[PDB]
């Protein structure tokens, strides 16, 4: 699709057998999602850094469907004010900024 | 540095 | 333009007679820039909200050139870890997400 930015670019995603919504966020390096139970291995990762750090679980090479595109990438799982699709997954779906 | 934001 | 997202989407902008760099941030509603001295009227605005709020100066209808496109929009001025072009100005330049 071509998505205009008058509203927040929220899309449907399929992850870990669940249907969720998340924000396509070009200002975010990584993808952070809450309330998902993913199978397989993980390691803790410290993110943010303003006021302290937030610890999340890093799962590598996670199959995820983003607005109909089945891709693979790292997903950080932890509490997040809004589910975020970061550049790491936007590259996978071939998402570009155009003007 | 992931970012986002409101206010 | 077409900008891929393998790196952070940093572009050159001209604002208040200065040349700056800023991040094209689809996850941000608003544009926030630091170390710019804009002429004309402003009013305080509270932004953020995690851990407290940050107070910035809101300038409306500011002429700004973003990656060669001369547009007008609201610019918030205050300390920001990185200069951000938010959706409010991406709509003005006709910037879309495409995949």
């Amino acid at each position: 699709p071509q998505i205009t930015l008058w509203q927040r670019p929220i899309v449907t995603i399929k992850i870990g057998g669940q249907l969720k919504e998340a924000l396509l966020n070009t200002g975010a390096d990584d993808t952070v999602l809450e309330e998902v139970n993913l199978p397989g291995r993980w390691k803790p990762k410290l993110i943010g850094g303003i006021g302290g750090f937030v610890k999340v679980r890093q799962y590598d090479q996670v199959p995820i469907e983003i607005c109909g595109h089945k891709v693979i990438g790292t997903v950080l799982v932890g509490p997040t004010p809004t589910n975020v699709i970061g550049r790491n997954l936007m590259t996978q779906i071939g998402c570009t900024l155009n003007f | 540095e992931t970012f986002y934001v409101d206010g």
